[PDB]
């Protein structure tokens, strides 16, 4: 009993889409946040990911073609024009992410306002002290999550993140470790993202689903003298 | 024909700082060449295809961009970067350069070394006298120079030349020089070089009398 | 700027008791993890103490538990350290450092340190010895002084270059230690060379002249 | 549907729990082939590629080309509170790769039909290497093994071939080169030297070539790859 899933049946030899489904001859298919899309057709040039005025998985198979939709994007109508054939008959398909500002959970430390990411929280890195260590907190607790957390530092983040974090601070004198998300948080499905504008490197993952239980880490942002860091804290149940 | 645009014309850091620069073309490319070029020498290979280093250039360079956006970069400035950086493209004929990029380096503000020279007993058997003031190792390069013949001003006759920013200690210099016939040379005593400068609220004055 | 100032350090006998004060200034001193590390005369740093932003909780190896104990006033910006029945291997230069959360505890300021001494040797004031027989090297044996320091220089200081003050060593449990000193063949004997030892913790002060055998 | 496992363990060759031995799943996936696997995932993640990992379903694509005998991409399903371990790894065929190598060290997991040791050759010099390519239908590797920088992102992009005439040769996306569609790529690492080739797989539109360019101290090569059809 699956669901989410279109199919597209243009060959011979779970939502069903098939030549009906066509207005003049092209398929302006619409597809969601984990969403996959299928189609079984022999495809023109055996090819099609491309612009047309981001294909995180394709899977090319033999008169068989798997993609399923990316969870973050920007560009406002980024497409693929799946050009196949079937009888004497040449079809496209044009697939289309729906547009949604979707607004990152976390802290902007850089401070150029013409990013194409939007932060919850934010904290301008070069007006703190020098030799400082300033902190921007941030929060969860939602039942189920579908969010994404990140920062945009102008400088050297610490650590990697999200790939590996700073466990959080010790009420008592114990040491903090850096840890891999993945055990952190304790799931299993966690897409990454980076992306960089000019000198700013802004890292981010996703999250999707309950946790297992209430969970909080750091990242360290430094830029010259100047430093930061952004807790984070998401709850279970 | 693809224009190459650098910017900015004129980069200023400190040591240490994490600079970039711009090469924006006309039109698309496939790559940029890098080159260096410092003052008495032919421009250098510095940056290979977009990001490949040239032998021998330092691990803090990098390159990126592509289409008609590129870009060279430096993790932390070094006194020794100071030159003046080209931009190269061949995607189409004809290959073209771009303005360069000259990079200032910041520096500890340095007072010129002003000295100024009467003109030379050799000179005024010829009939003309100029006057020689040398001002060295000063920063910033923002200056000023005028000549005060017994407190007036001359600037007709004065030339002056300046020197690219010293890759090894992060300073400037300049010469003027003004000239004058022997007859008017002599029909005056004080010969003032004045110079302002941001080391001082008061002009650095070097002035001679003929006695 | 962040500045961090050691004080309080000097010649404690065996099992005896010090405390060691710090003086913070130019940051926040009450949101910084404040810590005393040791530098051994073998040159390895050892972490002595540590203590919280809040001054609450604190951490101490077992080597100095029970022993020492930390302290901090976030009002005066202040950490003092009471070492009590200190050892022989206490002795050590003493370093008042900090770490934050922020920064994954990185020791980022240091003071210069303050010089604790654990000995039973009783002070002993030095003995000058002068060192004489083309560049000729003459040379300055200052012998037989307790504690550490000793300040020698030449001809009050003028004479810099071409001087080797080799460190100081143990005999039974006195110091010893000679200055090299190299000039021409054309000043010496011709113009004075004196080796100026100072001996502060005895009061002592002493000049030898060097002059040929 | 002719080229896919599916192993069935939830509520075109339909494997279940009979196939498991000692609850084990050994699955050779030859090359042209594909595996969709119905089980509600232990930790929702698996494969310790190219993999879709959709609600209560996994999807994963045979790679071109395998290493060791021994790497795998190991799932773990539960299904009626009962553990059941999936191992998958392509069909081992040490395939060779049809390119140049430029490094010296001798104990490599690759293996180039052509090889041009650069350390050897002399500084500030540019010596070329070929490799051609003349089959009706292809199923092969072709990449390098450049100790040093590496010009341009290979196999990704390309430099176009020479010039006869004056004109300037360009950075190009391979798969515009070639004029094909589902070009494989793989990177490997050995120590400093950098592994990068790509696969090639069907017949193509027309004979074309291309370089890449390999860099090392003051020492600098280029491997040129020509591949022909029609
Ligand atoms: C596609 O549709 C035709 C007609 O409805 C049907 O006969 C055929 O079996 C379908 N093929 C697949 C793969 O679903
Ligand atoms: C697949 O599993 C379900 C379990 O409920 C079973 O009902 C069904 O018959 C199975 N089908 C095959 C082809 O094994
Ligand atoms: C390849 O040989 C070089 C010889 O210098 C060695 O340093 C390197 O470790 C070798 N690589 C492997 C994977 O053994």
């Amino acid at each position: 009993y699956p669901h989410n899933i279109l199919f597209t049946n243009l060959t011979n030899d779970p939502k069903t889409y098939n030549e009906s489904n066509f207005v003049s001859n092209v398929l302006e298919v619409e597809l969601n946040d984990g969403e996959l899309f299928v189609l079984a057709c022999e495809l023109i040039n055996k090819k099609c990911f491309q612009e047309g005025k981001k294909s995180n998985k394709i899977i090319y198979h033999k008169n068989l073609t798997i993609f399923k939709a990316p969870f973050y994007v920007t560009s406002k109508d980024v497409n693929t024009e799946c050009t196949c054939k079937f009888k004497n008959n040449n079809y496209k398909i044009v697939l289309k992410p729906k547009y949604e500002k979707k607004v990152i959970h976390g802290c902007n430390f850089s401070s150029n306002v013409s990013s194409k990411h939007t932060f919850t929280d934010s904290l301008d890195i070069s007006l703190v002290d020098d030799s400082a260590h300033i902190s921007c907190n941030v929060h969860l607790s939602e039942p189920k999550y579908n969010h994404l957390v990140g920062l945009n530092c102008p400088g050297d983040i610490i650590p990697d993140c999200f790939f590996q974090v700073y466990q959080p601070e010790s009420e008592e004198l114990e040491p903090s470790n850096i840890v891999y998300l993945d055990s952190q948080i304790n799931i299993g499905d966690i897409e990454y993202y980076e992306d960089a504008e000019g000198d700013d490197k802004i890292k981010l993952f996703g999250i999707v689903g309950s946790i297992p239980k209430t969970t909080s880490f750091t990242c360290i942002c430094k830029k010259d003298k100047k430093s930061a860091y952004m807790t984070v804290t998401i709850d279970s149940a | 024909q693809i224009v190459l645009s650098q910017s900015p014309a004129i980069l200023s850091a400190s040591p240490g700082e994490k600079v970039t620069m711009t090469c924006r073309a006309s039109s698309s490319v496939t790559y940029i060449h890098w080159y260096q070029q410092k003052p008495g020498s032919s421009p250098k290979p510095w940056i290979q295809a977009t990001s490949s280093l040239a032998s021998g250039v330092p691990a803090r360079f990098s390159g990126s961009g592509s289409g008609t956006s590129y870009s060279l970069s430096i993790s932390r400035v070094e006194a020794e970067d100071a030159a003046t950086y080209y931009c190269q493209q061949w995607s189409s004929n004809p290959l073209t350069f771009g303005a360069g990029t000259k990079l200032e380096l910041k520096r500890a503000d340095a007072a010129p070394t002003v000295s100024i020279f009467p003109p030379s007993s050799e000179q005024l058997t010829s009939g003309g006298a100029s006057v020689v003031c040398f001002l060295n190792n000063f920063y910033p390069k923002d200056i000023n120079v005028k000549w005060k013949i017994d407190g007036s001003e001359r600037q007709n006759g004065v030339l002056n030349s300046w020197t690219d920013q010293d890759s090894k200690d992060s300073t400037y210099s300049m010469s003027s020089t003004l000239t004058l016939t022997k007859d008017e040379y002599e029909r005056h005593n004080s010969y003032t070089c004045e110079a302002t400068h941001k080391t001082s609220t008061s002009p650095i004055v070097k002035s001679f009398n003929r006695n | 700027d962040v500045k961090l100032v050691e004080s309080g350090g000097g010649l404690v006998k065996l099992g005896g008791s010090l405390k060691l004060s710090c003086a913070a200034s130019g940051f926040t001193f009450s949101s910084y993890y404040m810590s005393w590390v040791r530098q051994t005369p073998e040159k390895r740093l050892e972490l002595v103490a540590a203590i919280n932003n809040n001054g609450g909780s604190t951490y101490y190896p077992d080597t100095v538990k029970g022993r020492f104990t930390i302290s901090r006033d976030n009002a005066k910006n202040t950490l003092n350290l009471q070492m009590n029945s200190l050892k022989s291997e206490d002795t050590a230069l003493y370093y008042c450092t900090r770490q934050h959360y922020g920064n994954l505890y990185f020791f980022d300021y240091w003071g210069q340190g303050t010089t604790l001494t654990v000995s039973s040797a009783k002070t002993t004031p030095p003995s000058v010895y002068p060192l004489a027989p083309s560049m000729v090297t003459l040379g300055c044996l200052v012998k037989g002084y307790f504690p550490e320091p000793v300040t020698v220089t030449w001809n009050s200081g003028s004479l810099s270059s071409g001087v080797h003050t080799f460190p100081a060593v143990l005999e039974s449990d006195l110091y010893t230690l000679s200055s090299s000193v190299t000039v021409p063949s054309s000043p010496w004997p011709s113009e004075t060379v004196t080796c100026n030892v100072a001996h502060p913790a005895s009061s002592t002060k002493v000049d030898k002249k060097i002059v040929p055998r």
